[PDB]
Parts: C-alpha cells; structure tokens; sequence
RNA sequence: AAACUCCAGUUGACACAAAAUAGACUACGAAAGUGGCUUUAACAUAUCUGAACACACAAUAGCUAAGACCCAAACUGGGAUUAGAUACCCCACUAUGCUUAGCCCUAAACCUCAACAGUUAAAUCAACAAAACUGCUCGCCAGAACACUACGAGCCACAGCUUAAAACUCAAA
C-alpha cells in the first residue's frame, strides 16, 4: 500500500485499566519487548486511561537512584511505542490510545514518614 | 526595600576574614576578590563580632520582644540567664561529691539543650481536599522545628494560670525541666509525634 | 509427547545460580520466537489481519534499517568545523 | 571442565552427580502455571507422586489465586512435603506463562529444594486447534 | 390547558445529573408534533382511559392529554421524571395519575374501573396502551403482553385493549 | 457468580480437525486461490485483439442428500452486572467451518491501472493517486435523483441472480 510513502508522510474504564495493567506487567515480564527493558526490571503501579481514551498513563515506581530513574525512563519512553504494538498484535484490546509512562512517588510520603517515626521520642506509653 | 538589588548582605564573622590566604580554596579566593565589586548593605543593629553574641539567645529575645521594646527584651532574657545560673549554683553547693560532676552550671547550655530536647521532627499540615478537613504527617525542615520549639516555650511561659509569677522565674524553671525532658513542653512534643503517628495512613495524601 | 524429555527447553543451572538460569531460558524463548506464538495464540487472529500485519512488520523493519543506513553514513561529516570563521 | 548449559544425556555417560544419583534419578518438579491458578506436583524419576500443592488448596481464592504471593506459598508447601519424602534436588519442569510462573519455583527454593535445571514445557500447536475469538472489551 | 413546557436535553441531562451529552444513554422524543401524530394513530381518546409506558420527559403524556381523555395512568421506573410527571398533572386536575415501578412487573388488571370491562366477542373495551419505550424492554414486554392475550388476563382483564 | 467435581496434576495409548519455525522468502495459477510429507498424472496456443447472454470456471456466506465432530461459533438458554444494566464479560450448546455427490453464481472478486505492440523525445504535468505518452482492438459512458428500482426476458436460483427503463421533480449533482 505505498509503505514509504505512508513512513514519509465509569465501569468500563475500570475493567480497561485493569486488563492494560495486567498485559502490562506481564509485556514486561519477558525479553519480549527488549533485553535492555527486561534487564531494568520495571514495576508498574497502576495503570489509567483518560476519560476520553485520548491516552494510557501506566505509573511506574521509582527506586531510590536518580541516574537509574533517568536511564529507565529513557528506556521506557522509546519503547511505548512498540508496547503499543504488541498490546494490538496479541489483541489484549483491538485499539490502544498512546501509552505514556508517568513516573509515582506516593510511596516516598510513607517511607519518609516512617523512617522518621523509627527514631522519634514519643515519650511515656508510646 | 531602600537597597538595591546590588546590595549584599554583610558577613559579620571576625575570624573568616583573618584566614590566611594559602587555605583559601580557588573557589573561596574567586568569592573574596568578587565581593570587592559587590555593594554591602550597613551591618544592622544586633548581630556583632563580640565573642559572647549567641544568635539563638538573639532569636528568643526578638521572639519575646512587644511593640519593638527590646531593652524590656533583652533584660528579661539576662534575668532569665542569672536566675538558672544562680539555681544551678544553689543546687551544685548542696550536691554531694559524686553529684557535682553532673551539674551543668553554664546556663547557655542549658538554654541551648532544653530547646533541643524540644524541637519536634515530625509536624502536621492543613489539608481539606475531599470536602473534609484532613491532618497528614510531613517532615519538619530544621528551621521549623528550632522555631517551634521557641514558639511552644514563649507560649507555655505567656500562660495566664501563672498569676503574678515574674516570667524570668517562669521562664527559668520551663527552661530548667526541658533541660532534664520534663515539662508541659516536652509533652507538647510527644503529643504531637503520638497524635502523628496514630495518621501514618493520611501521609499517603502528600 | 513421543521425543525424548529433559532435551528441548532445557538448561542447566551454574552454581545454584537459578535466577540467571530462568533469565536465559526466557531470552532463549524470545530468540527462538515461542513466546510470541505463545502470546499471539491465545486469540484467533483473522488471515487477513495477519497478512496486514507481516506486511507492516517486514515494511517498518526495511524502512527502519535504511534510515540509520542514512544516519550512519551522514554521521562521518559530524566533526569540528574545519573553516571556522569562512 | 567448562559447565554444560546442555542437560546430560541418558546414554552417553557423565560424570555428574547430585548426592550420588544421576540426572535421570532425580525428582521432577511439574509447575502448571495458569492465569488464574498455579499447581506444583513433585513426582519420582519413575513417576511416583510424591507431594501436590495449589494456590486452591493453600487457601487462596477467586483472584487471589492468580498473584505471585499465592505460588510462592503452593512452591513452600510442595517443598515441605517433598522434603518430608526425603526429596532435596529437584528438576524443573514449568508449562504456562502465568503469573506464577517464576514465583512458584521461588518458593520450592525457599522450601529448602535445590533446584538443577529448569525446562519449559508450555503448549505450542504447531497449528492445530483453532482459538476462541477475541473479547471485544 | 396550560400545561408546563417540555423539558429541554440540557435540563434533561442536568435532572439526570449526568453533566454532559455523551454519558445519557437514552433517546427521547422531544418534538410534540411527531407525538401528536402517534397519538393520532393511536386512535380517537375522547374519554379514553389510557396506560402509558415508559414516558420520560413526557412529550407523549402531554400529547394524550391534549386529546381529551378522561383519565391517565402512567407508570415510570426513574424517579428523576417524577417531579416532572408531578408538575404535569398539577396542570391537569386529576387526569394524570403517576407509578413508580417496573412495566414488566405493574398489575394493570386492577388499575382502572371494572365497569370497563367489555366482553372479548365485543369491540375493544375503551382502554389503550400507548409506550415509546427503550428498545431493549419493548420486546419482552409485547411477549409478555402476547401471553397474557393468549389468556385474556392483564392488561386484557377489560377485554381486547389496543395497543400503540 | 454460575458451571464441573464420571474434577484436577504426572505418565501411557489415542483424529474424516488444523498444518509452529522455514517465510526478514515473494513463488505457482486465467482469476478465485495456493505455504505438513511421499508418490502418480500435470500447468493450452510460434501473429495480436475477439462475448452480461456461446463454452468452461469463480473467496466467504447460503441450500439439497449422506457422513465426521477435537476446537471455533451466527442463534438459543443460564451467571454477573445500572436503575430500563455489558449487544460487549463468564459458562453450556446449535446451524455453519470438514468429507462425498449436486446446487446457488455474489465480494473493497481492487494494482479501484482492459488486451497486445512501442517510446523516453517533447510543453513532463488541471489536482490527487501510480512518471508522461503513442499505435491498434474490444468493452463501456454522455446532468442529478427516481434506480444495484418497475416491467419484459433468461436462469436447478421462487421476496434470489443477470440485463435494465419511463413519468413527475431540480439547477444543480
Ligand atoms: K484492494
Ligand atoms: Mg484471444
Ligand atoms: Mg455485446
Ligand atoms: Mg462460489
Ligand atoms: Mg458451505
Ligand atoms: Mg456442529
Ligand atoms: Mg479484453
Ligand atoms: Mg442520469
Ligand atoms: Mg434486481
């Protein structure tokens, strides 16, 4: 079909996100997508599509690093597009919005807190 | 602001300036032959090179002070010092001889350990975000707690139920129990470390 | 169901290293192409569908490998400017 | 002697030994990892079972069936019940690509069994049976 | 009569507290002409006691009121029409009587009089249904209504009752 | 949740079903189509063109007789779901998809390019598509809608297929 020229050139929602979440993680599971993504070893969250299926949110969690953050978001950011395409090819869901990986840090809030309240004075009784 | 953006504030400190000059590292020489250029704002009343400046005492009497009166301020703040000064001398003559090593009669550093032993870590901020009003648990940055330990003392010694008791007295025995973690302030942190830790689940709303 | 077991699939693990042992036989399964089957088999996938998409594939990946041809032989230029100024 | 990722042959001898036995004497451990379910059967060079364990039978039900945390359990209560049949070293023989497909011989590790290869044997038809249509979520 | 205006699709979403025009998952006839003509088909309702089903925001009921029936029972399975239905028959006195339940479930057999009830071998007993129902309730509720003409019973208690 | 528990796991025996990888190949056939292995037959024509109807073929769906039935699956039941739920998800199971002998004769049956022969020089050339043309032949087309329609005729087709109008209307399409 002129290829080069083409190269030149709600209830339902929550069911949604959590198949893209599953199909997700287990995308990531393998080598499937690249060795360089399945050596990095990505946990996934959650995963969220706008309300008008504009776009995937899919929130990776951050580790501790900020150079390993960096290269796992590279990483992740230039292999959306071929998770898009495989989540199509193995008909999970016959059209997929643009995934984007947001990055999570809910968890930092508690460790912090925690690690803290570790060392606190809470006096008489606890 | 009468100063220009220009303007830098001054380093009041004696013994910064008297560093020889082999010490200095590139980037401190680069910075002492910059603020040749720069222009300094006039050294305000207050801080000075005198070897008995404390900024923390400074800090507490500008925190005591009413209506700009600073000498009722600071007289305050040297009763308070003489009165501690003169209890630890009274309880160090009728200690015995193993008791008198370990009675602390420099009253600097009993106001500085008995604020110290007051400083919370952990503090709560105001957040109604679902209709109600929700306390979640964050960290305190250092200022934070060195003020609101300042704070929490001034306000225990403002208290009406002391009728007539001089605040040097009030403020003196309030200093001498933090000093030991005793008093209605250390209370007043532990209350507040307990009543954040019973909302650990609410820090998930930072 | 009639070969012999314990021949394809199968590796060895070095020195109790299990982890590396499992990760290796996934990249084997990868290579080899099984895991796709695996995956692309679950669903019917329609022949049309499938024609469109080997066609797609095999067009991306020609069209991929000839514009870092092209990247590749215009990068030699990419050094410091020899006439700087003129 | 350089290491052999190529399991041993029945025939041509070899001169590797785990607590005496031979590769081929060794039990098997058959992990089934479904999408929904994971079992563990430990089973004797001579096919003998000697202990089963399931995410069903640790307890766990509907969804939680299909987590990482339910295999790893049905992996630790096959390896106990192996261990009490005095079963130490183990060959690995995983078929499906379900959740529990890693987590299950975690757990058998855990349960104090020694795991000596790991082979896949999930299902490919070379094409054969045609599969279900896919759902139109 | 002076009966209130017809609810607009912007109120109609905002009483559905719905917010937007995609999320309604329901079509209505909000055009009192073409409600008109089908209560014209259904047939001359001087004095005609009429079950209406599935009204909404009620384009139909104020077409057969407008016809001069003698009494309207309307049946209708979302609260949120009912002030409106309640407004109408504040409009009309007493020829508007409004129900909260399911059509599949209502006992019509007992609604009205049973003066009205005429023979079978006799012409049709004075009673209507007229329904722009959702299509998918429509057809179990004319195969329910089939049975209960096989067995004369029902909605069909008064005899050979027309439908619409 | 229903369903099954004559259930499930290992091992052994075991199709009238479908043919991983090779294939990142681009072949064969008039087209439709054709991609597991072996063997037997076997892929017209030493000018070209030449048919709605002549003579032979035509994917999928559909229909007669018989057979096979793993899996899939229009319909048909059941489970779960808002406030008139999910047509959509889950379970079970038909016609049908398969073989044999006959029908039916339709596709975005498309490279949306009629067959043969020739040219690359010209102003290349409305646009886009797929560079622009020449010779010769057959087929077809002359505003829109009425109309993949009505009537007539033909057909193993019986509200089916092929051929295919007129009136009224409009200034557009
Ligand atoms: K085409
Ligand atoms: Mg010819
Ligand atoms: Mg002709
Ligand atoms: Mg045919
Ligand atoms: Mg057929
Ligand atoms: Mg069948
Ligand atoms: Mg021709
Ligand atoms: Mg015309
Ligand atoms: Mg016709």
């Amino acid at each position: 079909k002129n290829w080069l020229k083409k190269f030149a050139s709600h209830a339902r929602l929550r069911a949604l996100n959590g198949l893209l979440y599953k199909a997700l993680t287990d995308l990531l599971c393998t080598p499937e997508v690249s060795q360089e993504l399945y050596d990095l070893n990505v946990e996934l969250s959650k995963v969220s599509l706008t309300p008008d299926f504009s776009a995937c949110r899919a929130y990776w969690k951050t580790t501790l690093s900020a150079e390993q953050n960096a290269h796992m978001e590279a990483v992740l950011q230039r292999s959306a597009a071929h998770m898009r395409h495989l989540l199509m090819s193995q008909q999970t869901l016959r059209n997929v919005p643009p995934i984007v990986f947001v990055q999570d840090k809910g968890n930092a809030a508690l460790a912090e807190l925690d690690q803290l309240l570790a060392v606190a004075d809470f006096g008489p009784r606890d | 602001s009468r100063y220009s953006p220009e303007f830098k504030d001054p380093l009041i400190d004696k013994e910064y300036y008297r560093k020889p000059v082999e010490e200095l590292t590139e980037e401190e020489k680069y910075v002492r032959e910059l603020k040749k250029t720069q222009l300094i704002k006039a050294a305000p009343a207050g801080k000075t090179s005198s070897v008995f400046e404390d900024p923390v005492i400074s800090k507490f009497t500008n925190m005591m002070m009413i209506g700009g009166n600073k000498v009722l301020a600071r007289s305050l703040m040297i009763q308070t010092l003489e009165a501690v000064k003169r209890k630890q001398f009274e309880k160090y003559h009728a200690a015995s001889a193993e008791e008198q090593a370990t009675i602390e009669r420099n009253p600097y550093t009993i106001f500085h350990q008995a604020l110290k032993n007051c400083e919370p870590m952990i503090g709560l901020v105001p957040i109604l975000k679902g209709g109600r009003f929700y306390q979640v648990p964050v960290p305190l940055p250092d200022r934070r707690r060195r003020f609101l330990a300042m704070k929490w003392m001034i306000t225990e010694c403002r208290d009406k139920k002391h009728q007539r008791t001089l605040m040097p007295e009030k403020l003196s025995h309030k200093l001498l129990e933090a000093f030991h973690n005793q008093g209605p302030v250390i209370k007043r942190k532990h209350d507040l470390h307990k009543m954040a830790e019973a909302n650990r689940a609410l820090a998930h709303y930072r | 169901a009639k070969h012999l077991k314990f021949i394809a699939r199968t590796v060895m693990v070095q020195e109790g290293n299990v982890e590396s042992a499992y990760r290796t036989l996934n990249r084997i399964l990868t290579m080899d192409g099984l895991i796709e089957d695996i995956k692309h088999r679950r669903y019917y996938e329609k022949p049309c569908r499938r024609r469109q998409r080997e066609s797609y594939e095999r067009c991306r990946r020609i069209y991929n490998m000839e514009m870092a041809r092209k990247i590749n032989f215009l990068m030699r230029k990419n050094r410091a400017d020899p006439w700087q100024g003129c | 002697t350089k290491f052999s990722i190529y399991p041993p042959i029945p025939g041509e001898e070899s001169s590797l030994r785990w607590a005496g036995k031979k590769f081929e004497e060794i039990p098997i451990a058959h992990i089934k990892a479904s999408h929904n379910n994971t079992q563990i059967q430990v089973v004797s060079a001579s096919n003998e079972p000697l202990a089963f364990a399931s995410c069903g039978t640790e307890g766990f039900r509907n969804a939680k069936k299909g987590t990482g945390i339910a295999a790893q359990t049905a992996g630790i209560a096959a390896a106990a019940r192996a261990k009490q049949k005095g079963v130490i070293h183990i060959r690995v023989v995983v078929k499906g690509l379900g959740p529990g497909r890693l987590s299950a011989m975690h757990g058998l590790i855990m349960g104090g069994l020694e795991v000596i290869s790991i082979t896949d044997n999930t299902p490919i038809p070379h094409n054969g049976c045609r599969p279900r249509k896919a759902r139109k979520l | 009569c002076r009966l209130p205006p017809l609810p607009t699709i912007r109120e109609i979403i905002k009483l559905l507290r719905l917010q937007a025009a995609k999320q309604l998952s329901q079509n209505f006839l909000l055009d009192l002409r073409l409600t008109d003509k089908i209560v014209r088909k259904a047939g001359n309702l001087t004095n005609a006691y009429v079950y209406e089903v599935g009204p909404g925001p009620g384009g139909i009921t104020r077409s057969i009121l407008n016809a001069d029936v003698a009494e309207l029972l309307v049946v209708e399975k979302d609260t949120r029409f009912i002030p409106g239905l309640q407004m109408l028959s504040d409009a009309a006195p007493g020829k508007l009587r409004i129900v909260h339940g399911d059509v599949l479930t209502f006992k019509v057999e007992k609604a009205f009089s049973e003066s009205l009830k005429r023979p079978w071998e006799d012409d049709p007993p004075n009673v209507h249904i007229i329904g722009n129902l959702p299509f998918s309730v429509s057809t179990p509720l004319i195969i329910k209504w089939l049975e209960n003409i096989s067995c004369r019973d029902g909605p069909f208690v008064y005899g050979r009752t027309q439908m619409t």
